[PDB]
């Protein structure tokens, strides 16, 4: 009926001052939209920062302060910290209910960047000899946690059959995440060569391998 | 002038029991200004106080639009007695 | 409850009060409340007060009957008092 | 300080119904209105419905009207929310949140609650079927080597991977589980340095105690 659009992820400094929007499908976003912003931690940790009108939740920042910029809702962070960086989640008031946006995951480097270390497993002989032969593709040490894996088989990319995690945090708050690809056993004798195509920020790294 | 546009408004088929039209489905916004005149006879007893105010509302009705603005008619009509809009 | 200068609400109750009447017999509903009054203050504006009064009045009979000054102040005084709070 | 404690985990068949509870505490219950909101995989972040502890009336979302029911004790500060006609889509994460203003709808959220994950589905309980995985050999290791082990078909979660039955505890990459079909599947990774690889033995260690599953695999090298 209605869908709010927020940014897929962003990146900011310690220090620095960063915008995130939420944008709604039915036109400008007015004060009787009732602008919410949501937080989201890390093992599934909520908390609201800005709502409704003028209101604030307790014990919320300073540096966090909302607003509506052009014709959309806006949450700005002046003076962005470590902790800072999580999910934030907007809302939009209908009236009849509320809807969230697709939330947009926010980082705030504590490290300099890191480009992922990208393997890939081809499926074991075990596994192999009977039901479904699988690709693995684990994505490690990367920073920020997005990336974008795509899949080739004999050089033409694979719609169907391709699953990948959520990045999760690793020890040194880097990110690490895994690609699965379902074949059948036939289907994987056939063709010549698979690949696992993973994009991080501007860069792009390239695994294969044949038989 | 103005008699002359108020009747063009309630010549078409108009419903002031009908809430006015949104462009997205959305409820009637009202803008409201209040001014205090008067506070007076406040009473411990009864745990009430007599006041007198003007309330001042605002809203939006394409219905009860009659022209652009770059038009030689004059920016509101005050509304006279016998035409209902809705409220 | 706090509503109330005078009582405090204690309980609500709903019930009915269906009766027969020379017309014929009408169904009726019968809302309940009932208000108990701030006995705090009459305690300790009016009882408490007078209690120790009537008990200051008592100690003009330990004193000796030379001590006029003494006892006719207090029983004197004692009644003033005692009519004020009346008032 | 304020809390939302909710009830625990639960998982249930399809067609069932259960009772989500959320317990208050650290202000007056009955001021602030409650919201409950599903997390799905699927699908986002989805608003169901608020209540108001005071008047006990309610406001659902329109997609969720009659799969959920918004109830409340006073007595005990709890707010429940009975979810009935349980299907593999109603399988998500619900949380409770707050209202912000104190005896009136402020439109705005203030505290949530640790989440409550149901699980709600048609499957039975399955032993996780572990297969190795080999490194590639078309590429330069000059430090160290990436092996690892796949858990594949293993319900419910979680299982647990350790290697060299603890051993090895450094340098372990257990990444998120995956739902392939009514069933789970996750892989771990442990990067060893060349040199002790494949000279000493690599084992992966996979524990499933809601089937009381422990089995073994060693890792062998790929021509
Ligand atoms: C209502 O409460 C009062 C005491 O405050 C009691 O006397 C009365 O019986 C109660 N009514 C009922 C039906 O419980």
């Amino acid at each position: 009926q209605a869908v709010v659009t927020q940014e897929s992820a962003l990146t900011t400094s310690p220090g620095e001052t960063v915008t995130l929007t939420c944008r709604s499908s039915t036109g400008a976003v007015t004060t009787i939209n009732f602008a919410n912003w949501v937080q989201e931690k890390p093992d599934h940790l909520f908390t609201g920062l800005i709502g409704g009108i003028n209101n604030r939740a307790p014990g919320v920042p300073a540096r966090f302060s909302g607003s509506l910029i052009g014709d959309k809702a806006a949450l700005t962070i002046t003076g962005a910290q470590t902790e800072d960086e999580a999910i934030y989640f907007c809302a939009l008031w209908y009236s009849n209910h509320w809807v969230f946006g697709g939330g947009t995951k926010l980082t705030v480097l504590g490290q300099p960047k890191s480009s992922p270390s990208v393997t890939l497993f081809p499926p074991s002989s075990e596994e192999l000899e009977t039901n479904k032969a699988t690709l693995v593709c684990t994505i490690t040490d990367f920073y920020p946690g997005v990336v974008t894996v795509d899949w080739k088989v004999d050089g033409t990319p694979v719609t169907q059959g391709m699953e990948t995690t959520q990045p999760s945090k690793q020890s040194n708050n880097k990110y690490m995440a895994s690609s699965y690809l379902t074949l059948t056993a036939r289907a994987w004798e056939r063709h010549s060569s698979y690949s696992c195509q993973v994009t991080h920020e501007g860069h792009t790294v390239e695994k294969s391998l044949s038989r | 002038s103005d008699s002359k546009i108020l009747a063009h408004l309630f010549t078409s088929g108009y419903d002031f029991r009908v809430r006015p039209p949104t462009d997205n489905g959305g409820p009637v916004v009202v803008s409201v200004n209040m001014l205090l005149r008067t506070i007076s006879k406040i009473d411990v007893v009864n745990m009430e106080y007599s006041a007198q105010l003007t309330l001042r509302e605002s809203w939006i009705d394409k219905r009860l639009s009659y022209g652009v603005k770059g038009d030689g008619q004059p920016d509101f009509v005050i509304l006279t007695v016998g035409h209902q809009i809705w409220m | 409850s706090s509503s109330l200068p005078s009582f405090q609400l204690t309980n609500t109750s709903t019930t009915y009060c269906t009766s027969v009447t020379n017309t014929g017999i009408y169904s009726c509903l019968r809302t309940t409340i009932q208000l108990k009054r701030e006995f705090s203050f009459y305690l300790l504006q009016l009882y408490i007060p007078s209690c120790m009064l009537v008990i200051v009045s008592w100690v003009s009979f330990w004193f000796d009957r030379t001590a006029i000054p003494a006892r006719v102040t207090l029983g004197v005084t004692t009644l003033l008092t005692m009519t004020a709070q009346s008032a | 300080e304020v809390q939302l404690q909710q009830s625990g985990p639960e998982l249930v068949r399809p067609g069932a119904s259960m009772k989500i509870s959320c317990k208050a505490s650290g202000y007056s219950f009955t001021g602030y209105t409650m919201n409950w909101v599903k997390q799905s995989h699927g699908k986002n972040l989805e608003w169901i419905g608020l209540i108001n502890p005071y008047n006990g009336g309610t406001s659902y979302n329109q997609k969720f009207k009659g799969k959920a029911t918004l109830t409340v004790d006073k007595s005990s500060s709890t707010a429940y929310m009975e979810l009935l006609s349980l299907t593999s889509e109603d399988s998500a994460v619900y949380y409770c949140a707050r209202d912000g203003d104190y005896y009136r709808y402020g439109r705005y959220f203030d505290y949530w609650g640790q989440g409550t994950t149901l699980t709600v589905s048609s499957a039975k309980t399955t032993p996780p079927s572990v297969y190795p995985l080999a490194p590639g050999s078309a590429a330069q290791t000059n430090s160290m080597v990436t092996l690892g082990c796949l858990v594949k078909g293993y319900f419910p979660e979680p299982v647990t991977v350790t290697w060299n039955s603890g051993s090895l505890s450094s340098g372990v990459h257990t990444f998120p589980a995956v739902l392939q079909s009514d069933l789970y599947t996750l892989s771990s990774s442990v990067t060893v340095p060349s040199s002790t690889w494949p000279s000493e033995t690599v084992t992966c260690n996979v524990a499933h105690p809601a089937s009381s599953t422990k089995v073994d695999k060693k890792i062998v090298p790929r021509d």
